[PDB]
RNA sequence: UUCCCGGGCCUUGUACACACCGCCCGUCACGCCAUGGGAGCGGGCUCUACCCGAAGUCGCCGGGAGCCUACGGGCAGGCGCCGAGGGUAGGGCCCGUGACUGGGGCGAAGUCGUAACAAGGUAGCUGUACCGGAAGGUGCGGCUGGAUCCUUUCU
RNA sequence: GGCUAAUCCCCCAUGUGGACCCGCCCCUUGGGGUGUGUCCAAAGGGCUUUGCCCGCUUCCGGAUGGGCCCGCGUCCCAUCAGCUAGUUGGUGGGGUAAUGGCCCACCAAGGCGACGACGGGUAGCCGGUCUGAGAGGAUGGCCGGCCACAGGGGCACUGAGACACGGGCCCCACUCCUACGGGAGGCAGCAGUUAGGAAUCUUCCGCAAUGGGCGCAAGCCUGACGGAGCGACGCCGCUUGGAGGAAGAAGCCCUUCGGGGUGUAAACUCCUGAACCCGGGACGAAACCCCCGACGAGGGGACUGACGGUACCGGGGUAAUAGCGCCGGCCAACUCCGUGCCAGCAGCCGCGGUAAUACGGAGGGCGCGAGCGUUACCCGGAUUCACUGGGCGUAAAGGGCGUGUAGGCGGCCUGGGGCGUCCCAUGUGAAAGACCACGGCUCAACCGUGGGGGAGCGUGGGAUACGCUCAGGCUAGACGGUGGGAGAGGGUGGUGGAAUUCCCGGAGUAGCGGUGAAAUGCGCAGAUACCGGGAGGAACGCCGAUGGCGAAGGCAGCCACCUGGUCCACCCGUGACGCUGAGGCGCGAAAGCGUGGGGAGCAAACCGGAUUAGAUACCCGGGUAGUCCACGCCCUAAACGAUGCGCGCUAGGUCUCUGGGUCUCCUGGGGGCCGAAGCUAACGCGUUAAGCGCGCCGCCUGGGGAGUACGGCCGCAAGGC
C-alpha cells in the first residue's frame, strides 16, 4: 500500500482470542462436579476417557479431563480446574488437578508424581 | 511527465548496464549532473557528457564493467552492482549527520544532497553535515 | 480387428494415491456444543416534556409582626432563583430469563440419493428466474477454469 | 437566664507605607512613577524588668508552594455521521487571588465535524518496566512525580490554603442504639476480623535514628518512619564434606551366560569442621543541653540504641537435607518387564489392537538443583499488519467501467524568501532506573560517590543542495490549430431481401412429422410436398477474419441525419495548464419489476408421448411469463486478460489492421504469435510485462461458520451495498 495509504489507514494490530475462559485469566478455578462421565474420543483412537462437567466459581459450566490411572471423583466433588485441552476429545478445554480439594493423587505412582499429585513413598 | 527524474536516471543506468550498453542518455538537469559527477569521481562510471538530441539537452553516461569471464556465462561483473533510491517524492528521507548510513561496510556509497552541496557519506561526515538521502550505490 | 476378455506403447483430463471395488456433495437417524429469530416477563441506563423538591450559597423583604443598637445598621425569620433526588407520560438503547422456531458445527459413522471430480456417463461453472422437501432441473445471457475427430446399479 | 479575663471582638488616634476613584508621566493588555480627595494599622507576654528575649502591625522585596492559560503528544468501534442553545461571539454586570459563557441580563447568529466532530467501549497519566538485533509490541505492581477519590450524590462554612479520609449540613443505601419521638456510625491509615478468591502477612518492637506538628525551652505527639515477625514470592550468597580407597565387594539391573552396568559410588582410612556450646561484643550518636565566648562565630565538654546480647571477633566442636522434570522427533538422555486401540499418554505430528526407546514400573541416563515442574498472562520467534520489513494472472487479494471533488504526487532554467531540511551555541530533558568508572558491607544481591549519554521542545546564530513558496523565463509533458484517415462507437428516422408462422387461391392425395427405436401430435372439414398472392413479428446469410470500434457493459443488412472517441502529417498556437482520485455523480450483459403496447419463431412454469428398475431429468409433441418496443425501476455476473490508471527505461523475429514516407523497406498507432535480458512456486510473462523504476487509487492477512446474523442505507418487489 502506498505510503500515503499507510498514513491514511495504517496497519491493524492483531488481537488474540483466549483459549480459556477460566474468566479473569486465573491460573486455576474452583468448581463442583455436575456429571462424572466417560466419553469416547475421535477417529484414530479408541478409549473410555474420563471426564467431569463442572459448575465453576466464574459462573461457567465447562468440561474437564480427569488425568491419571484412576479417580475418586463423582457427583458433588469440589475440584480445581487448570486449563489445557485434550486433543482427541471435542470440547474439553481444561484439566482437573489431582491432589487438590476432593480429587486425590494417583495411587501407587512412582514416576513423575507432581503431575498427578501424589507424594513421595518411603523406600522399603 | 515524469514523477521522479532522479529515480528515472538511476533506473536508466541500471537497465542499461544489465544489457551491457556502452552508454545511455538521461535527460539533462543540473542536479542529475551533480549526481553523475559523484559517480564518475567514485569509479562507477567512465564519465558523462552534455549532448544534444533532437535539439534538447541530455547527459550521455558512459558505462563501465569488469573483465570478461570464464565458464558458461562470460558476462562481466558489473561495476554498479546496486543502484537504488532512498528518498522519493511521496516519502522524503532526511538524515542528520549522526544518521548518515554506512553503505556496505564502506565498500558502497550513499549520496546525500546537503546545503553544502551533493556529497558522498564520507564527504558529508567530514564536512559535518546531513541532508536528503538520495540514493545508495554499491 | 468393428465388437467381447486380458495385455503392451504413446498421449490427454482428473478433486483419485487404502489409487474408480476411488472420492466428494447431499438426505434421514442418533448424540453433543455454540448461536440466529422470538411472544412474554424481570431489572438497569439515557433523552425530552411537565410536576414535587432537602441542604446550601446568592438575591429581595426584614414591616406599630420578634431580638440587639451608638439609630448608621446587625441577627432571627420570611419569600425567590438555582438545586441533589423523587413522581407522571412518552421516545431510544443495554443486560437477564425465555414459550415457539432457523440454520450451523462437530462426532460413532450407520440409512438413502448419485449432484461434482475422467466427456463423471445430460461438459462444468456462473448471475438471475421458475419448479422441487432437498440433492438438483430447466429458461435467458455470460465464462473456459471443457474432453474429443438407446437412458448403461452399488461395491 | 446571670457573672467574667485575654495575644477574643469593636471605636477614635498616629500614616512610614498601602488601597480606591480622577488627572498627569514613562511603559504598553491590569507594569512603574506621581499629584489632590477619601479609606486602612497594631498585642501583648517573659525575664536577673533600666535592657534584652518571645511576639504584634503596615509595607517593599526574596524564597518555597500553588491557581489559571496556550502549542504539541496521549487506546478501540464509522455496524457512532452529522453534533450544538450557554450553544459561538458581542456590550454591560455578577463572582474570584486572578483571565474566562465561570454565572446573569440584553444583542448578534453563530461554533464544531471525514485532519473523524457527536455517540459507544475500555482506561488514572508519567519517570520507567518487560520483551525485542533494532524498529516495534506489551505494561504502568513496588520506588519517585502528577491527577483523582475517601459508603453513593449534592453543598458550603472556617481558613494563607479545603469545598477538607480520622471537619460541618442535606438526600440515598447499609449497620447499630431506641422509653418509637428520635439518635450513633463510615479502616481506599497501622495491625486485625469477615466475605469473595487459585491467592496475598504480625491485632509485634521503638521514638534510638531521619522526617513532621506545637513549644522560649524543658518537652509532648507522630501505626510517617526505623525495625523485627510471617510466606523459597524474587534476587544474591552458602551447606549437605575433602583427600585417599578395587580390573572393583553386596544388593538391584542388563546378558549372546563369556560378561556389561550402577561405580571410587559404598565400606573403610585420614583431614577439615555447617550446626551447636562458652567468652567478649558493636557501628548506626552528636546534636538538642552544659562550659568559656557575646544565647553569635570560634573553642571545649557531657546524656541518649527499638534493632540486640544481634551482626561481628576469639576459644571449643559433630561428616552432618536432596529433590524435581525429562529420556519418539522438535530436544540432551535406552534398555528390561508389565499391558494389548485396553489402561492410558499428548504442546504439535502422533503413540497404545503381543517384541511399545511414546502407556505403567524398574534399571540406567540427561537437565537443573533448595528447588524442579504446571497453569495463566505479556514480548519473542511472527518478515504471520511487513516504517525498518509482505503482498493481489492461477494460492487470500484490482473496485464492473467511467467522470471528476477533497486529498497525494509534479518537467527545464533563473532570482528572492529560508517554512520543511541540515549545522553550531544555549536552556530544558529532576531524582531513582539503565550505561561507565571508582568505592562500602569477607563476596554478591544491595548500596554509596563521580562521569557519560539522551530523543523531544524553547531561545539565539548559520547553510541553501533538495522539498516548499513568491517572482520571471523555456518547451521535451499536456492542450490547441490546419490538413488527412479507418471504424458492428452512440442516438433518431426510414428502408431491403432470405427464412419461419398464419390467412387467401390453384393444382394434387395419403400421409406427414418425429426418434436409438417410437409414441403423443397433425391430416379425408384434404394435411405434407408444389405454384401464386397477402398479413405480421423478429433477426440480418455471403462479405466475416486468427478483422474493426468502444472506457466498460457491449456493438454486425442498406440509407440519411444528429453525435462521441481516436490515429497520422505539418511543427503553426498556448506555456506545465500535468498524473491519480476516498466521497459524489453517471454508465452498466442476462434475467427480473411497474405501466402501456406488441407477439412471427423460441420458450422457464406447465400439459402431454415413448424411454424404461422410478420422474418431476436428459429424447419427442404442445405451451404461458418472458424474449421485442416505449417510458420508469433493478445494479448483479467466470461484468475475465480472473492482470487498476499514468509515465519513463530494457534484444529481436514473424503475421496482421490502420496512417505517413524519398514505399526490398523505413517511420507512427492498434491486434496476435514466438523469443533477449530479466521475472516467476511453477505454469508461465517477456516494448500489448507478470521485467526495471516513480506517482496515486482499490484490495488481501489460514479453512469452515458465511457473503450468513445483527444494524444501517438503497429498492414497488425480487433483493442489493
Ligand atoms: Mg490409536
Ligand atoms: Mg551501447
Ligand atoms: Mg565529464
Ligand atoms: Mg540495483
Ligand atoms: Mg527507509
Ligand atoms: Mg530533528
Ligand atoms: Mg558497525
Ligand atoms: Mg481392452
Ligand atoms: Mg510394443
Ligand atoms: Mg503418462
Ligand atoms: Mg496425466
Ligand atoms: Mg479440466
Ligand atoms: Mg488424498
Ligand atoms: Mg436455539
Ligand atoms: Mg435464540
Ligand atoms: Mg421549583
Ligand atoms: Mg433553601
Ligand atoms: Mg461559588
Ligand atoms: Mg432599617
Ligand atoms: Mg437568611
Ligand atoms: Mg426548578
Ligand atoms: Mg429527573
Ligand atoms: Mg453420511
Ligand atoms: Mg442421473
Ligand atoms: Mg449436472
Ligand atoms: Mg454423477
Ligand atoms: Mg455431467
Ligand atoms: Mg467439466
Ligand atoms: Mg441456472
Ligand atoms: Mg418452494
Ligand atoms: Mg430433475
Ligand atoms: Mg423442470
Ligand atoms: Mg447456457
Ligand atoms: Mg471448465
Ligand atoms: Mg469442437
Ligand atoms: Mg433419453
Ligand atoms: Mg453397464
Ligand atoms: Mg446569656
Ligand atoms: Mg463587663
Ligand atoms: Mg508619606
Ligand atoms: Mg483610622
Ligand atoms: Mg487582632
Ligand atoms: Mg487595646
Ligand atoms: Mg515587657
Ligand atoms: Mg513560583
Ligand atoms: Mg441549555
Ligand atoms: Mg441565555
Ligand atoms: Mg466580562
Ligand atoms: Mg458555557
Ligand atoms: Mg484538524
Ligand atoms: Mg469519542
Ligand atoms: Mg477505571
Ligand atoms: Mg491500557
Ligand atoms: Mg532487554
Ligand atoms: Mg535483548
Ligand atoms: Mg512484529
Ligand atoms: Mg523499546
Ligand atoms: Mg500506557
Ligand atoms: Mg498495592
Ligand atoms: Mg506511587
Ligand atoms: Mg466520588
Ligand atoms: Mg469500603
Ligand atoms: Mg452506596
Ligand atoms: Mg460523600
Ligand atoms: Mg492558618
Ligand atoms: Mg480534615
Ligand atoms: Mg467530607
Ligand atoms: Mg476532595
Ligand atoms: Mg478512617
Ligand atoms: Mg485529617
Ligand atoms: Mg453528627
Ligand atoms: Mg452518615
Ligand atoms: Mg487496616
Ligand atoms: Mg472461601
Ligand atoms: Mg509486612
Ligand atoms: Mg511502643
Ligand atoms: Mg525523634
Ligand atoms: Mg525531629
Ligand atoms: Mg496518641
Ligand atoms: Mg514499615
Ligand atoms: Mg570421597
Ligand atoms: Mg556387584
Ligand atoms: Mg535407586
Ligand atoms: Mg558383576
Ligand atoms: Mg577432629
Ligand atoms: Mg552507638
Ligand atoms: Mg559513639
Ligand atoms: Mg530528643
Ligand atoms: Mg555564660
Ligand atoms: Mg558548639
Ligand atoms: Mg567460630
Ligand atoms: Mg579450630
Ligand atoms: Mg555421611
Ligand atoms: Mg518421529
Ligand atoms: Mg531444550
Ligand atoms: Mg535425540
Ligand atoms: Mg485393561
Ligand atoms: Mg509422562
Ligand atoms: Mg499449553
Ligand atoms: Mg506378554
Ligand atoms: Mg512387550
Ligand atoms: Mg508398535
Ligand atoms: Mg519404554
Ligand atoms: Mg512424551
Ligand atoms: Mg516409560
Ligand atoms: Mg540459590
Ligand atoms: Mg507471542
Ligand atoms: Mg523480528
Ligand atoms: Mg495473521
Ligand atoms: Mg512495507
Ligand atoms: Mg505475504
Ligand atoms: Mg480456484
Ligand atoms: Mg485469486
Ligand atoms: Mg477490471
Ligand atoms: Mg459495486
Ligand atoms: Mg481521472
Ligand atoms: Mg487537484
Ligand atoms: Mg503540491
Ligand atoms: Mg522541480
Ligand atoms: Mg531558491
Ligand atoms: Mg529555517
Ligand atoms: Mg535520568
Ligand atoms: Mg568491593
Ligand atoms: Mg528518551
Ligand atoms: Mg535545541
Ligand atoms: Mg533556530
Ligand atoms: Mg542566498
Ligand atoms: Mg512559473
Ligand atoms: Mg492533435
Ligand atoms: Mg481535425
Ligand atoms: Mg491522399
Ligand atoms: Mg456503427
Ligand atoms: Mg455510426
Ligand atoms: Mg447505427
Ligand atoms: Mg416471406
Ligand atoms: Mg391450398
Ligand atoms: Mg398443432
Ligand atoms: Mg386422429
Ligand atoms: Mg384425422
Ligand atoms: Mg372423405
Ligand atoms: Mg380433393
Ligand atoms: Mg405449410
Ligand atoms: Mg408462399
Ligand atoms: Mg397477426
Ligand atoms: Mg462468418
Ligand atoms: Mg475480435
Ligand atoms: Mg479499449
Ligand atoms: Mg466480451
Ligand atoms: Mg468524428
Ligand atoms: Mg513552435
Ligand atoms: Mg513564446
Ligand atoms: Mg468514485
Ligand atoms: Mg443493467
Ligand atoms: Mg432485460
Ligand atoms: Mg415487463
Ligand atoms: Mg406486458
Ligand atoms: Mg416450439
Ligand atoms: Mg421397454
Ligand atoms: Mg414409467
Ligand atoms: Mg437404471
Ligand atoms: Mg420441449
Ligand atoms: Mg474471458
Ligand atoms: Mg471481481
Ligand atoms: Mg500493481
Ligand atoms: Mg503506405
Ligand atoms: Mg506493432
Ligand atoms: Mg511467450
Ligand atoms: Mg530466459
Ligand atoms: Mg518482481
Ligand atoms: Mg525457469
Ligand atoms: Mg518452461
Ligand atoms: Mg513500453
Ligand atoms: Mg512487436
Ligand atoms: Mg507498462
Ligand atoms: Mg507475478
Ligand atoms: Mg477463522
Ligand atoms: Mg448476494
Ligand atoms: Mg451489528
Ligand atoms: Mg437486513
Ligand atoms: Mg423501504
Ligand atoms: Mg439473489
Ligand atoms: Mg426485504
Amino acid at each position: 500500500p502506498t505510503i500515503n495509504q499507510l498514513v491514511r489507514k495504517g496497519r491493524e494490530k492483531v488481537r488474540k482470542k483466549s483459549k480459556v475462559p477460566a474468566l479473569k485469566g486465573a491460573p486455576f478455578r474452583r468448581g463442583v462436579c455436575t456429571v462424572v462421565r466417560t466419553v469416547t474420543p475421535k477417529k484414530p483412537n479408541s478409549a473410555l476417557r474420563k471426564v467431569a462437567k463442572v459448575r465453576l466459581t466464574s459462573g461457567y459450566e465447562v468440561t474437564a479431563y480427569i488425568p491419571g490411572e484412576g479417580h475418586n471423583l463423582q457427583e458433588h466433588s469440589v475440584v480445581l480446574i487448570r486449563g489445557g485441552r485434550v486433543k482427541d476429545l471435542l470440547g474439553v478445554r481444561y484439566h482437573i488437578v489431582r491432589g487438590v480439594y476432593d480429587a486425590a493423587g494417583v495411587k501407587d505412582r512412582k514416576k513423575s508424581r507432581s503431575k498427578y499429585g501424589t507424594k513421595k513413598p518411603k523406600e522399603a | 511527465m515524469l514523477t521522479d527524474p532522479i529515480a528515472d536516471m538511476l533506473t536508466r543506468i541500471r537497465n542499461a548496464t544489465r544489457v551491457y550498453k556502452e552508454s545511455t542518455d538521461v535527460p539533462a538537469s543540473r542536479f542529475k549532473e551533480e549526481i553523475l559527477r559523484i559517480l564518475a569521481r567514485e569509479g562507477f562510471i567512465k564519465g558523462y557528457e552534455r549532448v544534444d538530441v533532437d535539439g534538447k539537452p541530455y547527459l550521455r553516461v558512459y558505462l563501465k564493467y569488469g573483465p570478461r569471464r570464464q565458464g558458461p556465462d562470460p558476462r562481466p561483473e558489473q561495476v554498479i552492482h546496486h543502484i537504488r533510491r532512498i528518498s522519493k517524492p511521496g516519502r522524503r528521507v532526511y538524515v542528520g549527520v549522526k544518521e548518515i548510513p554506512r553503505v556496505r561496510r564502506g565498500l558502497g556509497i550513499a549520496i546525500l544532497s546537503t546545503s553544502k552541496g551533493v556529497l558522498t557519506d564520507r564527504e558529508a561526515r567530514k564536512l559535518g553535515v546531513g541532508g536528503e538521502l538520495i540514493c545508495e550505490v554499491w
